């Protein structure tokens, strides 16, 4: 698994792969690793599938409740902390999750918080999590610029996942992209890595050592 | 979190055209010591069910107490206790299967394997297994422990599928059960020669045979076996 | 810790109408890290093909050992080793290391030059022979290949059709195995000619 | 005892009497609760009139007996007939010197004209003990009391066969690892007689 | 020490068609090397046009299925006989499963039915409640033998149009119930040939707007 | 004690002759005649049974021996030497071939193996 | 584990190897050269267990130096690597196995092409455009996969290794104290003393 | 695996199933477990397949050499003592459980050998995971002085008990009959009761389906 | 059995006869090979005519008997004299419900006018078995044969004391965990009689 | 473990704390501030286990801020530290103990003196001129013991901390990515933005 989220000029780019494995067995090549908490917040799935899926859907509920009570949109800081604090209550019991809570509010601007089952909650501009994280970071680090256009940013996130899908046995399937703006997130498609690898190779000229 | 102490071996059973038969020897072993020779492991519930139990004997004795209680409690404010609202094999089974699974889920199992054999009020034969883990299954033949390995292959040659049930008579069924019990005395080191057998028929009701003994055994050929390879005398 | 799961890879061989086929993937990895996409697992000594899956250092060592042994054989016997014979040589070579085995899964495919009968065989790591008339599978996606082969296979296919069959058995089996893929190669073997085709497949 | 190998369990004993000595044993071998062979012969001949009752590991005791049989055949060819004490010593040497890898409790019984009948028990450690009678095997625990109460020196053949028969039936009664038939081998000046008693007889005594 | 879990073998398969869905499973129940039953149904009609199978440790499978059927009964009670939609059944099962997150139901569950638009639907679950809506999913012992086949024959993976130099993928036409059942039977006979825990019988439950229909075929008994 | 004869007993004489080999060949010359004839569909090897007495049972002494189910041998020379060469040949057929290739060796190779055994007796100590 | 990277460009092989030697709680040296010249046109870098690493490398060098003299010839890089692989593959089932991973960069004077071989402690050899051992590849391969071209100049290779080392210095947890880079080409082996800042 | 040996009036018959497993997967649906030690001494083996073929071929080889040296036909007690001393030497590490039967100048014999080195003599024996199902049959129908025809059926039925009831056994039945005055008759696939039904569809692909990148000719001859 | 706690080892038995039932036991407790007490009393009174033989953990069995004695004293105060079957059920309830923490092998023997003598044996798991006589304790293994062969129903007091005296001496002979004096408690209509037999007597029988 | 150093000069307390957060194979952040302002004149830095660290810190902050408001007074540093010690000493025999080590640097406006408290996860409190947690002290204490004087100026402490950080960067194996330094004095708490190079 490889998931990433980065902050830029036009919002947040969230990109993830979609493979699930049990040992050497590829359980699914179509896993949804981005949980749509609500129309404004996104969460990435890494670690335990059930754990992330369950607690992030629940998060989606606690956020709705907050908005009903306070009549104001929940901040990413508070939303993430709801999850983070919960996870800390269960510390030592065995939950497994590495996730990025992404949102873009008026008060905060684009905001990404990495939250894990150990209790860590960190604000940041770029995060990659999963078995393929190291590969995604290489690509991300060398091409990331705060002034990227929404089209180039989406591509970078997409490319970084591709880099991880190629090398990491545990990542692949397809890439799901999302662009997070203040008015909500916009889904930017599902791209089969099989087909995407060949396109990127001819167009970009990369992966030269791979014959095709 | 426990370990069985006094134990009972196989319980075998099979269903035939008008009923079911179930049998189990009368031993209660303490490891390899064949300690108690007068243990009844077949428990009749009313006049239409027999529960055969293998495994830990102190736990079987507990299940016995529970069954007698079910009967007492079902008679309460029940004008039809000896008729329309009497305990059915399916009720006794589901109850036990419930207890077994609850006990395993609390990590304190009743260390047993149980077969509930009986005949429902509308004539249907009932044969179903439940063990220490709450696992349950039904088949034309059912046997626990060792008997699952040696008795089932034999009983299955008689009733291999559902369609074979209506073609099998009590005479045939009882013969097969009795032979399986002999094979088990031959090859199971924890068996006893003394056993009990029960037949639950939709017409003749419950016939419970106590103090049966495996007879017609073949041991004569042993006279001609000497050494373990080359010894001639 | 499981030497048969460190590097990844699969091989499958099938028999047809006056032909055999043996195919393999091209991945070499180190646990999750893909390392090479050019690691062929099928080797041939004359007209006998041997595919080997398993721990890569042993795969390489065994190819070298069989080349050595088949070279000497050819010199002493003055003729190239046959599939039936080589099969026995592989088996005896593997069992020689019964208590410190090579972690591999060899597969032999070939056609006897005298009788023309197609031949394939598989072995476990200590030499047990499986001489099937249909197909042999080996590797980290052996269950998958068994599934594919049991459904896709039908007897007496022509070279042109066996190709499609073995290719699909291989391709789809690999796509459900994390440690296999990154390319594939299929050999269609006939009495007179042997054709080698590289397949286009996902690279994740 | 190695994991999963065939065990002899057993109820074996050898009893000396006026005319000589009698060996007895059950005939059951087990792998867990499965009876691998219900009609085994645990009374093994290592020489014409020197036999042994085997208990413990089936493989070990067969291997050992096979080697003692060989050593005694070669002894015989060179120095004449071996004493029971010599046969016991050869058995002991093997059991003692390989105590770490073997599980063998062997009772050696034999007949000589100078010495009459003799019994030697070689327990797990490899020690040798000469006794009037000896019992071993897993079923023996149950008849320690019975045997000590009923054994008398210089009994008759009839009486000894009875003693062995009653003892082993009790042993077989209580021990799950013992069962089958009761085999006996009578060793006297007259020769070697093989006896066998079936369940139907011994079970109800 | 006591081990609260067991493995009863079995293999199940759910395939969603355009306006139908099937959930098939073998009928064999095993323990180690013994057959416990050659006919012990594993796929059940839970009411409301929803079929379910919780495969793995049969005691947990039984418990989970009993709890869900009961969830359906109370949903009606508590919500004026409203029909429980498949997506709602799925979410509800997630909660049942995750309720036992620290002492899991050792089962791989699959439910099939029709969504609110009347299109076929299959949902598959983790032993702890992760779930996703899918096209087809094999579960259990021979899942690894069946899945690759379905990918090739249901989703047409790796297949290309003859003549196009592998540049045009085979078009995704959708299968009829008749063709799906062929695949299911073949998936099972093939699995039976190579997996010792698969055999005896295959029972398929088919779901359409007309309801739940059952089909049964024998499988090799060795 | 011990085989201290670790030196060759066959050595080259000034004329380039290997004495012991020439003398062994002379021993072969005084032996009974044996022949072999190769046909299109078979081979025949034959020899005479020079029984050294009429009280001996000539059948208990086979001069024509089976080495493998498809290979036979006959000789002329010292009988006991042949007997041990046959044992060694039957054995090597197994050790250097059947236990490796699952089939009996081809004639030339078995021949080559016996020959090696004989050469070493010509140089070993 | 230390950092060992190699990249084969059009006319040469560049090996970049970390400079630190860490023993427990303290960094003992910051100028370590994890490489041995096997022959004038073959260089091998290595990473692994403490003493095994140098002992193995010096043993291979001695052996290759002996061959060169007995034969008055320099073995091809492919030959040196096969020899190295066989040695590693011998120890894997030895009493105490050498735990050494090596990269062999050599320039084949006969074929007139540079070659890079990657062989792990088990004797797993593979020929590649670029390679690494341990975790190094995890951070750098995405960069190499992206930017690598077979017709790169030595300068283009060096710029790429620099980017690789930068990603390693940003995301990898231990301070490996920089790398010593060496180029192997038709003229031999030279140490590029300019990499701390280029 | 299920292997049996049954002694009859003037001979001995051994039989076995033909399924080879690696865990729950059927690696070989028709392997041969009946090995020839010598023309009239055959052995059925269970356990580790490489070990049963290896120990059998080795002893068979040495037995062949012993026969040529002694000018006598091989005896079962020889294969028995050789096999057992070898197996004992390896302390159980060579997983060969065998049923050795045969006819030789002294008569007909049947013995069993467990991996650790112990042997047994009997009139009917079985070994393998299917050992209990087969023995249940042998214990139900064996009688002394069986005819050749009765013994083949008995041994054949015992194997069937295992094929049907043991997941570790399956496919076909191999029998080898060794009669005192005749040549041993190996009946490979004496019974074949598990043929796969015809598949529901043909999976032959249209040519061109697979995407090929490069094609080239392989040079075989030197 | 907890590490280092006092063990009863024992040779205990209860035998019913014509006039009632007799309980017997050796008197040795041990901690490893040390005899902590060589003159203990394993025959415990839980009611006037309901006694028990204790074996297993000394601590556990005392705790249990102490509680039973209390339950029966309260039962008596409210409902009159308890049947031996009732006394057994109480013992069983305790042994079974607490099987994970106890090591109590208890033999319950009592005398009633309606039921004559009765014997119930409660083995390690807490199951209950009514029998004509029972034997337990570590020494019991050695007399399974002797006891099965010599017990007869309806023996006389004199005969039963002799049967119990011979059996236990055998048990004491073979079991290192049994020894001392042999104690008996005769329960009949006439009352309660306490018998004690010393080594110089029972040893040479 | 992270780097946490503290030095008490004449009129202030300086706390230096590393900026890296490492999770497994990668450094996730290089700008982490491992400190919480407990009161306007009290700061606490912390290092230890992943989540316990910030959870404990924010809990102590919340509690001190509550005392400040209920009472309209700022507890002395000595008081804040005894409160922190008892909290740590409570968890040590708890179900799941906090594994957090802290340094509390405060300026006591009543005594007009700066104070530094070092408290380990067990609730072991000691007042010192300079302190550190984990391994940090192993490398830096020989320097502090040598160059430390009670009458140093703020600028003299900063130069001493710089030398300390240099030794750590030379000899310590992990790249802690630098330190954030904060000074606590009569006028409050200020972050020294100039330390990457001074
Ligand atoms: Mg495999
Ligand atoms: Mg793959
Ligand atoms: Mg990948
Ligand atoms: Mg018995
Ligand atoms: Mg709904
Ligand atoms: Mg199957
Ligand atoms: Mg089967
Ligand atoms: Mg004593």
């Amino acid at each position: 698994t490889t998931t990433l989220a980065f902050r830029f000029q036009g919002g947040i780019i969230v990109a993830v792969d979609s493979r699930a494995t049990a040992g050497n067995w590829v359980a699914s090549q179509t896993v949804k690793r981005v949980i749509e908490i609500n129309p404004f917040l996104l969460g990435t799935m890494a670690g335990g599938a059930a754990d992330c899926q369950f607690w992030e859907t629940w998060l989606g509920s606690q956020c709705r409740l907050h908005e009903l009570r306070e009549k104001e949109r929940i901040s990413v800081a508070a939303a993430s902390k709801i999850l983070s604090n919960l996870v800390y209550q269960y510390k030592g019991a065995g939950l497994s999750m590495g996730t990025m809570i992404c949102g873009y509010t008026r008060k905060e601007g684009p905001t990404i918080y990495y939250v894990d089952s150990d209790g860590t909650r960190l604000k940041g501009d770029i995060f990659c999590v999963g078995s393929g994280q190291t590969f995604a970071y290489g690509v991300l680090d060398s091409n990331y610029k705060w002034d990227l256009s929404v089209e180039d940013a989406l591509y970078l996130g997409k490319r970084s996942i591709l880099a991880a899908a190629h090398r990491d046995a545990y990542s692949g399937g397809s890439v799901n992209l999302y662009h997070v703006t203040e008015d909500g997130w916009i889904y930017h498609g599902n791209h089969d890595v099989g087909e995407l690898f060949w396109k990127v190779k001819e167009e970009e000229g990369s992966f030269n050592n791979v014959i095709g | 979190t426990q370990q069985p102490i006094v134990t009972g071996t196989s319980v075998i059973s099979m269903k035939y055209d008008n009923g079911v038969i179930i049998a189990a020897d009368n031993l209660g072993s303490y490891g390899s010591l064949l300690r108690f020779n007068g243990v009844e492991r077949l428990i009749p519930v009313g006049d239409n069910t027999v529960v055969g139990i293998s495994g830990d004997i102190s736990d079987m004795q507990h299940i016995e107490r529970l069954l007698k209680d079910l009967v007492t409690e079902n008679a309460y404010d029940n004008p039809l206790a000896d008729a329309e609202e009497a305990l059915e094999p399916s009720y006794i089974f589901e109850y036990l299967a419930t207890v077994m699974y609850q006990r395993r889920s609390k990590m304190n199992p009743l260390w047993n394997a149980i077969i509930v054999a009986g005949v429902q009020s509308n004539g249907d034969q009932f044969l179903r297994y439940v063990n220490l883990l709450g696992v349950t299954y039904s088949s034309p033949t059912l046997a626990t422990g060792f008997g699952a390995h040696m008795a089932n292959p034999l009983l299955r040659k008689v009733v291999d599928r559902e369609s074979d049930i209506p073609k099998t008579t009590v005479q045939v069924a009882e013969e097969a059960i009795v032979n399986a019990m002999r094979v088990l005395y031959y090859r199971d080191a924890r068996s006893s020669r003394n056993f009990s057998l029960a037949i639950i028929d939709k017409n003749t009701g419950l016939t419970f045979k106590k103090n049966l003994q495996v007879e017609n055994m073949k041991w004569d050929f042993a006279k001609d076996i000497k050494g373990y390879g080359t010894q001639k005398i | 810790s499981d030497p048969s799961s460190i590097n990844g890879g699969i091989v499958v061989a099938m028999t047809g109408k006056d032909c055999v086929a043996i195919a393999c993937d091209l991945r070499l990895g180190s646990q999750s890290l893909g390392v090479s996409n050019k690691f062929e697992k099928i080797f041939h000594y004359g007209h006998v093909f041997l595919g080997i899956t398993g721990l890569a250092t042993d795969v390489t060592t065994l190819n070298e050992m069989f080349r050595y042994k088949t070279n000497l054989y050819k010199l002493k016997e003055e003729r190239a080793i046959e599939p039936e014979t080589f099969t026995q040589l592989v088996s005896s070579s593997l069992y020689e290391r019964r208590f410190g085995p090579y972690f591999v899964g060899p597969v032999v495919a070939g056609i006897n030059s005298k009788s023309g009968k197609p031949f394939i065989a598989g072995f476990d790591l200590i030499g047990c022979i499986d001489e099937a008339k249909d197909f042999i599978v080996s590797g980290t996606a052996s269950d998958q290949l068994f599934g594919m082969c049991e459904s896709l296979y039908e007897p007496n296919l022509e070279p042109e059709d066996l190709f499609e069959t073995i290719s699909q058995a291989l391709l789809n089996a690999a796509d459900r195995d994390a440690l296999s893929g990154w390319g594939a190669v299929v050999y269609i073997i006939k009495k007179d000619e042997v054709v080698k085709r590289y397949l286009k497949m996902r690279q994740d | 005892l190695k994991k999963g190998e065939v065990s002899l369990g057993a109820s074996i004993m050898a009893v000396t009497f006026k005319d000589g000595v009698i060996l007895g044993a059950d005939s059951r071998t087990t792998t867990g609760a499965y009876i691998a062979n219900r009609v085994t012969d645990k009374l093994t001949r290592v020489h014409d009139k020197i036999w042994c009752c085997r208990s413990g590991s089936a493989a070990d005791t067969q291997a050992i007996a096979d080697i003692v049989q060989y050593h005694l055949e070669l002894y015989t060819s060179q120095y004449g007939t071996p004493s029971t004490e010599t046969a016991a010593s050869v058995f002991k040497e093997l059991c003692y010197e390989n105590k770490d890898n073997l599980t063998a409790g062997i009772i050696v019984a034999g007949y000589d004209d100078k010495n009459k009948g003799e019994v030697y028990t070689i327990p797990l450690g490899g020690s040798v003990h000469k006794l009037p009678y000896a019992i071993a095997g897993s079923g023996s625990t149950f008849i320690y009391g019975y045997c000590d109460k009923n054994f008398r020196e210089n009994m008759s053949k009839e009486e000894t066969v009875d003693f062995i028969k009653h003892s082993l039936s009790q042993a077989i009664k209580w021990d799950g690892s013992s069962g089958g038939v009761i085999r006996m081998v009578v060793l006297t000046a007259a020769g070697v007689e093989r006896l066998i008693f079936y369940p139907d007889e011994y079970e109800q005594l | 020490q006591f081990n609260p879990y067991g493995d009863n073998g079995g293999t199940i398969l759910g395939i969603a068609g355009e306006d139908f869905a099937v959930l098939a499973g073998d009928t064999r129940n095993i323990t180690d090397y013994s057959i416990n039953s050659r006919y012990e149904p594993k796929v059940f009609d839970c009411g409301d046009n929803i079929v379910m199978s919780a495969n793995g440790f049969a005691a947990d499978g039984d418990a989970l299925v009993k709890r869900f059927k009961n969830s359906v009964k109370w949903y009606h009670f508590d919500h004026n006989d409203k029909k429980l939609s498949i997506n709602s059944a799925a979410r509800n099962i997630q909660h049942l499963l995750y309720g036992k997150r620290f002492f899991p139901y050792y089962v791989h569950t699959i439910i099939a039915g029709l969504d609110e638009d009347g299109k076929g639907a299959v949902y598959s679950f983790d032993p702890v409640g992760s779930y996703e809506r899918e096209q087809c999913r094999a579960g259990g012992a021979a899942a690894s033998l069946i899945m690759p086949f379905l990918d090739n024959q249901v989703n047409f993976k790796n297949q290309y149009e003859p003549g196009t130099n592998g540049k045009v993928k085979k078009p995704l036409k959708y299968l009829s119930v008749e063709e799906v059942i062929k695949l299911v039977r073949d998936s099972f006979t093939s699995a039976t040939e190579r997996h010792i825990q698969v055999g005896d019988g295959l029972e398929i439950l088919i779901v359409t707007k007309d309801g739940v229909r059952k089909e049964f075929y024998e499988l090799k008994r060795d | 004690m011990t085989d201290r004869y670790s030196f060759s007993l066959t050595t080259f004489s000034p004329s380039g002759k290997l004495g012991q080999i020439d003398y062994a060949l002379t021993a072969v010359k005084q032996g009974v005649t044996s022949l072999g004839i190769k046909a299109t569909n078979g081979v025949v090897i034959a020899t005479e049974k020079k029984s050294s007495s009429p009280l001996a049972m000539s059948e208990t002494l086979s001069k024509v021996s089976l080495l493998t189910p498809d290979i036979g041998a006959v000789y002329s020379g010292m009988g006991p030497d042949y007997r041990v060469l046959v044992d060694k040949s039957r054995k090597v057929a197994h050790t250097s071939y059947k236990r490796i290739y699952g089939e009996y060796p081809p004639t030339k190779l078995l021949v080559s193996e016996v020959a090696k055994i004989m050469q070493e007796a010509t140089q070993s100590g | 584990m230390d950092i060992i990277l190699g990249i084969r460009v059009q006319d040469s092989v560049i090996l970049a190897s970390s400079k630190a030697v860490t023993r427990g709680i303290s960094v003992l040296k910051d100028s370590d050269d994890k490489t041995r010249q096997l022959s004038p046109h073959t260089l091998m870098s290595f990473a692994g267990e403490a003493g095994d690493t140098v002992q193995f490398a010096e043993y291979i060098q001695a052996n290759i130096q002996l061959y060169s003299i007995r034969e008055d010839y320099e073995l091809s890089p492919q030959a040196v690597s096969s020899f190295v692989r066989q040695e590693l593959a011998k120890s894997i089932r030895s009493r105490r196995p050498y735990q050494v991973n090596v990269l062999i960069g050599g320039y084949d004077k006969k074929k007139n092409k540079p070659e890079l071989y990657q062989i792990d402690y088990l004797g797993t050899k593979v020929e590649l455009p670029y390679g690494a051992h341990g975790y190094s590849g995890f951070y750098t391969f995405s960069l190499l996969d992206h930017h690598y071209r077979p017709d790169m100049t030595t300068e283009e290779g060096l710029d790429l290794l620099k980017l690789c080392v930068q990603e390693l210095e940003k995301r990898m947890p231990m301070d490996f104290k920089g790398v010593i880079v060496k180029i192997v080409d038709k003229d031999g082996i030279r140490q590029v003393d300019d990499f701390q800042a280029q | 695996t299920t292997i049996v040996g049954v002694k009859f009036n003037n001979g001995v018959v051994i039989a076995a199933d033909t399924r080879s497993t690696q865990g729950p997967i059927v690696a070989d649906k028709n392997c041969a477990k009946l090995h020839r030690i010598s023309p009239k001494i055959w052995c059925a083996g269970a356990g580790t397949a490489a070990d049963t073929e290896a120990v059998t071929q080795l002893i068979g080889s040495n037995i062949e050499l012993h026969s040529l040296y002694t000018s006598r036909e091989p005896r079962v007690v020889s294969a028995l003592q050789m096999l057992k001393q070898h197996l004992f030497k390896y302390q159980g590490h060579i997983g060969a459980y065998l049923i050795v039967a045969g006819v030789d100048p002294t008569g007909s014999h049947l013995f069993s050998i467990h991996a650790h080195g112990s042997t047994d003599v009997g009139y009917y024996l079985s070994l393998g995971s299917g050992s209990l199902a087969a023995m249940a049959v042998l214990e139900s129908h064996w009688k002394q002085d069986l005819t050749k025809e009765e013994a083949i059926k008995l041994a054949s039925d015992a194997i069937q008990a295992g094929i049907w009831n043991d997941l570790g056994s399956g496919s076909n039945v191999d029998v080898c009959v060794m009669e005192i005055g005749k040549d041993a008759e190996y009946l490979r696939n004496y019974l074949t009761p598990n043929v796969r039904e015809e598949k529901q569809k043909s999976y032959k692909f249209p040519r061109g389906t697979t995407a090929v990148l490069k094609e080239s000719i392989v040079n075989i001859c030197d």
